[PDB]
């Protein structure tokens, strides 16, 4: 019995740790997704008015 | 020229399994860090093992890279770089640290600096 | 990479984390099923310890100090582990106790053996080639008492032969 | 009344050529510096490819155009162009090519409208079957992460997941007869196959191939000329005798 | 238009209870995944007991899929869709097996398919 | 009035993640449920029927002053109907001391009042 408890609060310790680290990984992922969309769209911004002015 | 008709049966077999084993390892990356490595199955812990000291293994020490560290440098032959890694996939060296594969030229290299690490 | 790339790492990696929390609810629930019989089961231990303290003052086959006993072979050690994955190092920790006394400290591979509770400790067993007798694969996680029985029954009759004298839980 | 297959190694290489002339020209540029026309272009070129009616003498044309991305960018102004265009489209990528799947066809990914009609009656009465089974096996393959711990019922699906994966490998230069990759395939799916290891499956393969050039011509004829499988216990027998004929490894 | 007002409320109380009966199992696929289906609770077996149903009986066959199937397609009424799915909620089909329910058109031909399998 | 109604939907607005499990512990989980369910059930509204907030502050104040315990869920909104008609019927009083003073009336007579409207509610 003991070890049956044991058992269960140890795995729901651990799944603590996998959530915390599978959220502060999709913090980082979605920090990169979004610094990275803005250089994309400060290009075509840029590419815009290149256009645009050599006309 | 990575053709079997080329570089011959045995070599192609080898770098494909290299290129499998790499791009497996790469793959892992998601659940190793979230679930730690204890939760991989047996399997997936083998191909780490063995993943990490192909790519270590991949490194090599230059003989203009002299200028940069002391360390001389080696030229390898296809057919000891082949024997080589058929060596490390069939897990012969399973048993050696990381560190051993850093900056060698053949295989027996590997050994020797294994010994002379202390093994 | 790219965003078409990195869009389905985000993906993968929230189905991963809603699959957590929901292991992690269902964990929180079985324990609060364990705790119940954790505190349930304490009247009878009282109750056979009570009255085996009382008469504890003689001599019996085994229950006296059984001082070199049957030392001859096989000695006998019982390892609880679970069936499930998951737990991180909770299995890993009670085999790597057990392997590091025994099969580091006994010399004949033969002088011990064990019987294992829980898949895991099986699969350890058939990984190295260790002497194990008999186990349960998959006991419901309700405290089986009743269902047990007949395990622990086996447990202490083979005990009684002097199979295993020096019987000592690892868990 | 001929049949012609036309072959457009790359329409990201012509509309990149057309783009410069273009912007040589001086015309105004849309989005990416391309041209306003270029998707008119593309649809004229592609538009070309039919199947004449009988009064026309019966001829057909197909395409097969060739689109290049970089890192998997399926969004990009010409790609959408050619999809938008096109029946359907294959998709291969280079994860699912060094992991040893070769060809790299993504099924998930991967459409074709005119589906169905394009095949055989024998081809389709297996590929139902194979369809529905891929789909299964890719929606549970998440759960492979966990371990081998799963359930029991998961288990049979992702073995017949993986055999059937090894089964769809195929190497360089080696087409294949329908007559043979239906036989293949019913041996797939209706579980010969699943007794024998993931790993010996391509052996299997190859052998199952060899024994059915030596004997059982009789299903390769009456399938290359009724378009048809068999009947049921003769196939099943044959493979049978392959199957305790063929050694594992 | 999905008011009670438009569409009656028994025809609203049926489309919610389907909607809601379909995200319950929606939410316990990842579970009975990983974990078998016998730690459900008892209330929750019914739950998908009904929800692969229900999926299944959503579709129909169409007149014009007749170039892909060979098998002519259906018409339903709403005021034959509601009832249908009024007893397959109350449960009075869940003795049937899970495979009559698709591609069919009344409530009636699911029967009729089910007793052709063999029920 | 609104604070504690902004503290329980607070608190109550974390139980929601937790819909696996219900009595964990009576104060931490059960109690905490139930009234965060009891609030999410008054604040819901039918459409083009404001109410005067003279009839909020009432029904506020029987959902945060816990005279709304022993009614279950699934019968709030009748409860509240059936108590808007109540108070239409018997407490102007009530309604023109708030209307006039902008603040709370006399305690123990809105609680006789509520009281009042208890007994001849019926459950079903």
């Amino acid at each position: 019995l003991d070890a049956k408890a044991s058992e269960h609060a140890a795995r729901m310790t651990a799944m603590k740790n996998a959530t915390d680290n599978a959220n502060e990984l999709i913090r980082t992922l979605t920090l990169s997704y979004n610094r990275a969309r803005q250089a994309a769209i400060t290009q075509e911004i840029t590419e815009i008015v290149a256009g645009a002015n050599a006309l | 020229a990575l053709a079997p008709e080329i570089v011959g049966e045995e070599h192609y077999q080898v770098a494909r399994k290299v290129q499998q084993t790499l791009q497996r390892y790469k793959e892992l990356q998601d659940i190793i860090a979230i679930l730690g490595m204890d939760e991989l199955s047996d399997e997936d812990k083998l191909v780490v093992h063995r993943a990490r000291r192909i790519q270590f293994f991949l490194s090599q020490n230059f003989h203009v890279a002299e200028q940069f560290t002391g360390q001389p440098g080696s030229y390898v032959p296809v057919k000891e770089t082949v024997r080589g890694f058929k060596e490390i996939l069939e897990g012969k060296y399973d048993h050696l640290p990381e560190d051993a594969f850093r900056l060698v030229g053949r295989i027996e290299e590997v050994v020797e600096k294994a010994k002379a690490m202390g093994v | 990479a790219s965003l078409r790339d990195i869009k389905t790492r985000i993906n993968a990696t929230k189905k991963t984390s809603q699959i957590t929390k929901a292991m992690e609810m269902v964990s929180t629930s079985k324990l609060n099923r364990a705790e119940q019989n954790a505190k349930s089961f304490v009247p009878y231990m009282e109750k056979i310890q009570e009255v085996v303290a009382n008469v504890a003052l003689g001599a019996g086959g085994a229950s006296h100090p059984m001082l070199v006993s049957r030392p001859v072979k096989k000695t006998g050690y019982l390892v609880i582990t679970s069936d499930r994955g998951l737990a991180g190092a909770y299995n890993s920790n009670v085999l790597r106790l057990v392997y590091q006394t025994i099969q580091k400290r006994h010399a004949s591979p033969d002088e011990y053996a064990i019987i294992v509770i829980g898949r895991v400790g099986l699969s350890f067993f058939r990984k190295r080639n260790m002497p194990v007798i008999l186990d349960i694969t998959r006991l419901p996680d309700q405290p089986s008492f009743a269902d047990i029985k007949e395990i622990a029954r086996k447990t202490v009759g083979l005990f009684a032969d002097g199979t295993f004298d020096e019987l000592y839980m690892y868990y | 009344g001929k049949h012609v297959l036309v072959v457009y190694d790359d329409l990201s290489k012509q509309a990149a050529a057309y783009r410069e002339l273009s912007l040589l020209l001086r015309r105004p540029p849309g989005r990416e510096a391309y041209p306003g026309d270029i998707f008119y272009l593309h649809s004229r070129l592609l538009e070309r490819a039919a199947k004449l009616s009988d009064a026309k003498g019966g001829g057909s044309l197909t395409a097969l155009p060739f689109v290049e991305t970089q890192a998997g960018d399926i969004s990009a102004y010409i790609p959408t162009n050619v999809i938008s265009i096109t029946d359907g489209q294959i998709f291969l990528q280079s994860d699912l090519f060094f992991s040893g799947v070769r060809p790299a066809i993504n099924a998930g990914l991967s459409v074709s409208r005119v589906g169905g009609a394009a095949q055989i009656k024998a081809m389709k009465k297996v590929a139902g079957t194979l369809r529905l089974d891929l789909a299964a096996y890719r929606e549970l393959e998440a759960f492979a992460q966990f371990g081998s711990d799963l359930d029991k019922a998961t288990q049979a699906k992702l073995a017949r997941g993986a055999r059937t994966v090894e089964v769809l490998k195929q190497d360089l230069h080696q087409p294949i007869p329908v007559e043979k990759q239906v036989l293949i395939i019913y041996a797939l799916t209706r579980g010969f196959l699943d007794d024998i290891p993931v790993e010996d499956v391509r052996r299997f393969e190859k052998e199952f191939y060899l024994f059915l050039d030596q004997n059982g011509q009789h299903l390769l004829e009456h399938i290359r000329t009724t378009k048809d499988l068999p009947n049921e216990d003769d196939l099943n027998k044959a493979i049978e005798a392959f199957k305790k004929t063929f050694v594992v490894s």
